[PDB]
């Protein structure tokens, strides 16, 4: 009964090759030119999380050998063991033979290698270059510190850049083509600006927008319904809060963030990054007002990220905010 | 629905004690033919293949096409789990779920009912065993067993010469180097000793100890090991067995 | 069955069984009740406060889901009271997400719609390593067709970025006396608790973001008032007096001492106080209410006086002494 | 005295009428009694009232307890000892001995009470469910309360956790939640004097006046288990015989931290410091918790008439600030000496 | 005064070598009947019950109490025995060749259980080779053996993680062997659960005799007896 219809967007719509991957067309050039000319260096993957390295991979392997690349491709991920002995032994040996299936330089994919300890990684750095002309070795990563300078040399360095715009909304009209769906305007570019370069969580909200319109064939998403789904707080009403804590007095303001923050069930930890992204965009006449703007609303998140309490913390916010607006007047 | 009912119950243990530890998830294709099933290394190294047709079982029957796969470990368990006077009997529902393992005593009514939770392979079967082979032979696997772990002390490396009516098994390490030098010879009042060879080219090429090892395991099936060399090619190390054969592909190490 | 659901506390009695009893989030139940009909159900992510029916709801979607029969075979639950750890999350996580979905039999595929795929619900996921996160990246991408996971969480951050990325978030929100009065209404007109006219909004409002604690509480008062049996309501102050709420007098006797006073006379007065036994973030919570609502102060005092609150109940919860944190936090608002 | 002088039921607590007519009303109907968490001050007869209340829901034959041995195994071959205080009804366990196992002990123990059933002889099985009560909840590492955080939940039918605690910010929300919150406050200065004279009664103590009595309230703070306990001292230091003119029997740490702040009130120098360094290393090594350390030593330091309110603020926000950062620590002393530095700052 | 004989320690070693794991401080009651001992668990599951024959010397002057551990008694005991104690048993001395080995009591807080012989709705017997080794298969899969006995029919299932076990059995008797024979008798079809860890530590006393067996009833625990008479009350999970 498994269908290909019985998988999630985000992996229902996962890249089959390259040219189905958007956004890193500086990466995918040099990687279809490498795979032409027929010299694939160590490749070291360098993303953010959800950008395209392992569906660039995944690819790249399928391109290479063929419709069977499970088969002779090693993968090595963060589910498996990746000890010093796992080093000495499996990556060892896979390295040092020939393949079972084809006739050709063999494949060695260390997915999340940042999750690797340092022995393993020292141990990784000699028999990543003795055997060259037989294997070839690609790293993915999120977080560059985790490698030690010696692994991180000896790899080809791509970075994957965060999905641009233009990229999601290719993604996005390739998904409406594949779905039978509508969508504002508006409401993409709001999807857009939600998206943060993730192209995961784009999909994910897709598809959880199509399944509140109670019929997808006519009904467009509206901005009204990708706002409500993930329950992020809609500009207006963000502009509206901003407004009454800046311009009227203690309770009215106060009154305000609590009338907003419930209609809707908002968050105070989504509330303070509207209010900072749309504030950092001010033309403040000092230094002092950022700086006291920046570090006690800093610490309320991170007092939020610890769930101490709900109603003294968006006085806290209100309180930050009049006092950091004062250096003006 | 497929029924699997073997005329003894330590033939699938000594069937399955060949990959004990040298590789971890099966997957038995079963079909009107017999069971047939493969496995690749956790390294992606050396590939098992066994073959047992419808004549090693009592009983078979095959409605359609059926793919269990399972992992070795649990089947081991399972397998333990029964003594080696009762009867074997694998069962399979319409759709594959669950394989159903039964021990059955022949003079105390003991149904001992198993039940083995199907693992989800990703079971990308290949054509193998449809390559020529350049070099051939075979010879008592007692024999092939000796040089093999006799060599294995000296290095971890092991290098097979087919030459004109000559096999060479060349170990060459830290404390010495060894080299056995056998030819082609056929007794007529012992048949089994013999050792045959038919060769179009010559051949050489290294392994690892560590997989040989593995390999030779499997000589308490059979008594005469087939070896089926070729460049560019997996090593075929086969013991035919009274109903099928097991055979394990091996990927030759790369030279410099 | 029955007997032992009317045997057990009113917060496992009136536990939600389906998808419509949970009247809270009508934002996330959408989704997944939609799910029913359709086939595609991606990995879920539920955070938010504690008490607003993650646990429940999840329970509640793989029961109208899967049926009482393939509950115990279709989904595997990980727990904080189970061992989650870097070698388990490889081992028996693996394992049961690379299994076969288990056969439906035709009472279970003929009454309840059996989707292709199990469910491993990883519950109070803020608990578990980052290396076991790290580890079950790939654990949950790969063996996507035939299993999904489930995790829940009151702080989104404990999370790591992969995980929060991959899965699909849904935020669970806070349960106030406007969209939760319908679920406590039903519980007192099921339970004869005779209540007061405005009593459950003033049960609602003392537990802020709350409804577990809220039918606690009512629980607890409907005992109460029974156990005497003069048959009266249920009064507010009544509810207020056992939910730790301080009285209202003293906490005016409270504000009449910081308003005027040397550091002797608030130190003697916090300490008579912490005599009796107060919870201090409550007498915080109170203070903040009192002083933010009142209109008789100025903006310059407001900003200063919220900014201390806060930082008196940041320090306040990380396990610290109520007492000296109080007494620094009046102190500290006498000063002004 | 605090011994063979204690209410064993819920008609003999004769203080906290309020409290007891609560916990009568909770005890009403046994079987649909839900989690509860006490919390209040120390000495206030917290868990002699979760003892009545257990002997008051189950029969009188639950004070018969005794101390069992587990054996319990880490993710290492480091095998841990506890100690269990079962009775035909309950059990009672201190998580807080294990260091940073409280997890391990809470997890297994916990789920294997909740599995099996309880037995009869005290008609083969039939019983209610068995209660668990865990003294001293705040000391539970966040983990151990997360773990348990579903138990509660998943098998309520057999297990009701009576948990005792003072000081309850150390508990996090879902646990807070998922109890009731009863609180138990310290009784007033009559109902414990009185406490004292039905003790000195029964003791046939030769006292003068009740003064005395008032001032063993008045100096005890408010613990009925420090009153009994100094009321007993007082009688053996003066023969059975109170009079007017009585030295309150200060326990030797209150001494120490006494001396201590005299110390650092006099003279603010370097070499004090490292003198009131060798006395706090000389109070820890002597199983003297370093959060009840810095509380004395703060209210010690508020009660000297020689420093104004500036001093004292400063004194009070240090104190704050170093208690915050003794709550997230592990080596004590490098809070401690760093806290009375800053005082050390503060006076001069 | 207490003074017992047995004509080989092999007797007195091998049923302490059997119950020596789960209980570790036993009340034991002498009488002009035999010995009996009585444990309860530290959690209340499992209740040790055993009953010592004066057949296997006897004299004892009134019925006693006595308490002794059995970590040091198998130390020991690592030739005929006999074990005396005074008036007032404070010491127990057991003589051995001759030896004598005195060891303290420990106070027990042993509420004496009375052991009643109530109605069962099942009764059993099956070798105890057999069963140990059933009980040390199934505890492989699972960790929570469940007990159905229906329609002349035993059935020990055990639903593990790996996969299930189920082991069918029906009541066979011989006659070229009398030892390999299961007996049932069945009133009412029932099937109740049990604890893995407490069967693999009930299957070692099966040393102790060639047969085991087994009783259960609806809501009364389960009888583990072996024939010295020993039989274990063993208490099952609610239901779920
Ligand atoms: N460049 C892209 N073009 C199209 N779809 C993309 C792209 N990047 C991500 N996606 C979608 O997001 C899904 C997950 O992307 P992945 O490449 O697997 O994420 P990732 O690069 O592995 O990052 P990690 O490993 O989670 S930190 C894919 O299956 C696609 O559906
Ligand atoms: N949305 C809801 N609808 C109805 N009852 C609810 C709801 N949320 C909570 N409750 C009640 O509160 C009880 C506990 O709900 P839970 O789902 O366990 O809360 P929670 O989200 O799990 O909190 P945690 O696990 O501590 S973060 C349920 O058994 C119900 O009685
Ligand atoms: N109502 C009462 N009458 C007499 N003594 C009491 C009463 N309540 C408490 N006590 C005494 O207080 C002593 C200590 O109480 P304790 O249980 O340690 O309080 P907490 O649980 O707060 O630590 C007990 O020994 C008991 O004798
Ligand atoms: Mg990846
Ligand atoms: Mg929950």
């Amino acid at each position: 009964k498994r269908s290909k219809e019985n998988l999630p967007w985000v992996e229902k719509y996962r890249p089959e090759t390259l040219d189905e991957v958007y956004g890193q067309n500086e990466v995918i050039t040099t990687v279809r030119k490498f795979v032409d000319e027929g010299k694939l260096p160590h490749l070291l993957f360098y993303g953010p999380p959800g950008t395209g390295k392992t569906s660039t991979i995944v690819a790249l392997a399928r391109e290479i050998y063929g419709k069977n690349y499970s088969n002779m491709v090693l993968e090595l991920n963060a589910s498996d063991d990746r000890g010093i002995d796992v080093v000495r032994n499996q990556i060892k040996d896979f390295a040092s033979t020939r393949q079972i299936f084809s006739k050709g330089f063999k494949l060695i994919i260390l997915d999340e290698a940042d999750a690797m300890t340092n022995a393993a990684q020292n141990a990784l750095r000699r028999v990543i270059e003795r055997y060259t002309k037989n294997t070839r070795f690609c790293v993915l990563a999120n977080y560059a510190h985790k490698l030690t300078p010696a692994l991180l040399s000896r790899c080809t360095r791509f970075r994957f850049q965060p999905l641009p715009q233009e990229a999601i909304e290719r993604r996005i009209a390739n998904v409406l083509v594949h779905e039978k769906l509508k969508l504002s305007p508006n409401a993409e570019k709001a999807l857009i600006e939600l998206s943060n370069g993730d192209m995961r969580r784009v999909l994910n909200v897709l598809q959880s927008c199509k399944a509140t319109l109670d019929n997808p064939d006519e009904d467009e998403i509206s901005d009204d319904v990708i706002y409500e789904c993930c329950g992020a707080p809609r500009p207006s009403d963000l502009k509206a809060v901003l407004k009454s804590i800046l311009e009227d007095d203690w309770g009215t303001a106060h009154y305000t963030l609590n009338k907003v923050r419930s209609a809707k069930g908002l968050a105070l930890i989504d509330l303070i990054e509207g209010i900072v992204k749309i504030l950092e965009d001010y033309e403040l006449q000092n230094e002092e007002t950022r700086v006291h703007l920046l570090t006690k609303l800093a610490d309320i998140e991170y007092s939020i990220s610890k769930g101490g309490n709900d109603q003294i913390q968006g006085s806290a916010v209100i309180g930050a905010i009049k006092a950091s607006f004062e250096n003006e007047t | 629905m497929l029924e699997a009912k073997f005329e003894e119950a330590s033939l699938f243990k000594r069937i399955i004690d060949g990959f004990k530890d040298c590789v971890q998830l099966v997957n038995f294709q079963c079909k009107e033919d017999g069971i047939i099933a493969q496995a690749v290394d956790d390294s992606r190294v050396l590939l098992v293949s066994l073959e047992i047709g419808v004549e090693a079982f009592q009983e078979y029957r095959c409605d359609h096409p059926v793919t269990l796969g399972m992992d070795l470990t649990s089947l081991s368990k399972i397998l333990r789990c029964g003594n080696n006077t009762d009867t074997l009997t694998l069962i399979a529902d319409n759709t594959p779920d669950s394989i159903i393992l039964l021990f059955e005593d022949t003079k105390k009514d003991r149904i001992a009912e198993y039940s083995l939770k199907l693992m989800d392979i990703d079971a990308d079967f290949l054509k193998i065993e449809e390559l020529q082979y350049d070099s051939t032979l075979s010879l008592p696997s007692s024999e092939f067993s000796k040089i093999v772990r006799d060599l294995s002390q000296l290095s971890d490396s092991i290098n097979i010469m087919i030459t004109k009516e000559t096999i060479k098994f060349v170990a060459d390490g830290d404390i010495g180097s060894g080299s056995v030098i056998i030819k082609p010879f056929v007794d007529m009042e012992h048949p089994e000793t013999s050792i045959k060879l038919e060769m179009d080219q010559p051949v050489d090429l290294t392994f690892g100890a560590k997989y040989l090892l593995d390999i030779i395991k499997g000589s308490s099936l059979s008594d005469r090991v087939g070896i089926r060399l070729s460049s560019e090619a997996p090593a075929l190390f086969q013991f035919d067995l009274k109903s099928g054969f097991l055979q394990f592909f091996l990927a030759p190490k790369f030279n410099d | 069955a029955e007997q032992s659901l009317a045997q057990q506390p009113w917060v496992e009695k009136y536990r939600p069984k389906n998808l419509d009893e949970v009247t809270a989030q009508d934002h996330a139940v959408t989704v997944l009740k939609k799910t029913l009909k359709s086939a595609n159900l991606p990995h879920m992510l539920f955070y938010g406060p504690p008490g607003t029916g993650k646990t429940s709801t999840i329970l509640a979607l793989t029961k109208e889901l899967y049926g009482p029969d393939l509950m115990k075979s279709r989904i595997l639950e990980l727990n904080a009271s189970d061992e989650r750890g870097i070698s388990i999350v490889r081992e028996k996580v693996k394992n049961f997400a690379r299994l076969t979905v288990s056969k439906p039999s035709k009472h279970d595929l003929e009454n309840y719609p059996c989707p292709p795929y199990k469910i491993i619900i990883l519950d109070e996921a803020d608990s578990m390593t980052a290396d076991a996160q790290s580890a079950l990246r790939r654990t949950m991408e790969t063996y996507s067709g035939v299993t999904r996971f489930c995790l829940i969480c009151n702080y989104v951050t404990r999370i790591i970025d992969p995980l929060a990325s991959r899965c699909s978030k849904f935020r669970f929100k806070a349960l106030d006396a406007s969209n939760a009065i319908d679920r406590l209404r039903f519980i007192s007109e099921q339970e004869n608790v005779k209540c007061d006219d405005g009593v459950l909004e003033r049960i609602l409002d003392i537990s802020a973001g709350d409804l577990r604690r809220g039918i606690t509480l009512l629980q607890s008062a409907s005992k109460g008032a029974q156990y005497l049996g003069d048959g009266k309501n249920i009064t507010s102050t009544q509810v207020e007096e056992l939910a730790g709420v301080v009285p209202h007098d003293i906490l005016i006797e409270i504000v009449e001492k910081v308003k005027s006073g040397d550091f002797d006379e608030i130190k003697k007065y916090v300490n008579t106080f912490m005599k009796s036994g107060w919870s201090a973030a409550s007498v915080v919570n109170q203070l903040h209410e009192y002083y933010i609502t009142n209109d008789n102060f100025d903006t310059n005092f407001k900003n200063q006086i919220s900014w201390l609150l806060f930082t008196t109940d940041s320090r306040l919860n990380n396990g610290t002494n109520e007492h000296i944190q109080l007494l620094n936090l009046l102190v500290k608002i006498s000063q002004l | 005295w605090v011994d063979k002088y204690r209410p064993k039921s819920l008609n003999a607590l004769s203080h906290n009428e309020e409290l007891t007519n609560f916990l009568k009303s909770l005890s009403d109907q046994p079987r649909d009694l839900p989690h509860l968490l006490l919390y209040g001050p120390n000495g206030t007869g917290k868990k002699t009232r979760c003892m009545a209340l257990l002997e008051s829901i189950f029969g009188p034959g639950v004070y018969r307890l005794k101390i069992d041995v587990r054996q319990f195994v880490t993710a290492s071959n480091r095998k841990l000892e506890l100690n269990v205080v079962s009775s035909p009804y309950h059990l009672e366990i201190t998580p807080s001995d294990m260091g940073n196992n409280d997890r391990i002990v809470i997890q297994e123990l916990l789920k294997e009470v909740a599995q099996m059933e309880q037995v009869d002889f005290q008609d083969g099985l039939a019983h209610r469910y068995k209660c668990v009560i865990i003294n001293e909840a705040n000391s539970l590492t966040k983990d151990a309360q997360a773990a348990l955080r579903r138990t509660m939940e998943k098998y309520s039918k057999n297990i009701r956790l009576i948990m005792v605690c003072d000081s309850m910010s150390p508990i996090i929300a879902p646990i807070k939640s998922r109890c009731l919150l009863i609180r138990c406050p310290a009784p007033s200065d009559s109902e414990i004097s009185t406490i004292l004279s039905d003790v000195v009664t029964n003791e046939r103590i030769q006292l003068e006046t009740k003064d005395i009595l008032k001032r063993i309230a008045q100096a005890s703070n408010g613990n009925l288990r420090v009153s009994l306990l100094m009321l007993e001292s007082m009688a053996l230091n003066n023969e059975l015989a109170l009079k007017s003119s009585s030295p309150i029997i200060k326990p030797d740490w209150i001494i120490v931290i006494h001396k201590l702040t005299r110390k650092i009130v006099k003279e603010r120098s370097v070499n004090s410091l490292i003198e009131c360094r060798a006395v706090l290393y000389d109070l820890l090594a002597h199983c003297i918790p370093a959060n009840i350390i810095l509380k004395e030593l703060t209210f010690s330091l508020l009660d000297v008439e020689t420093l104004n309110t500036t001093n004292k603020s400063s004194i009070i926000e240090y104190s704050s600030v170093f208690d915050e950062r003794l709550s997230l620590g592990n080596k004590a002393i490098f809070h401690l000496e760093g806290f009375i530095a800053k005082v050390m700052c503060c006076l001069d």
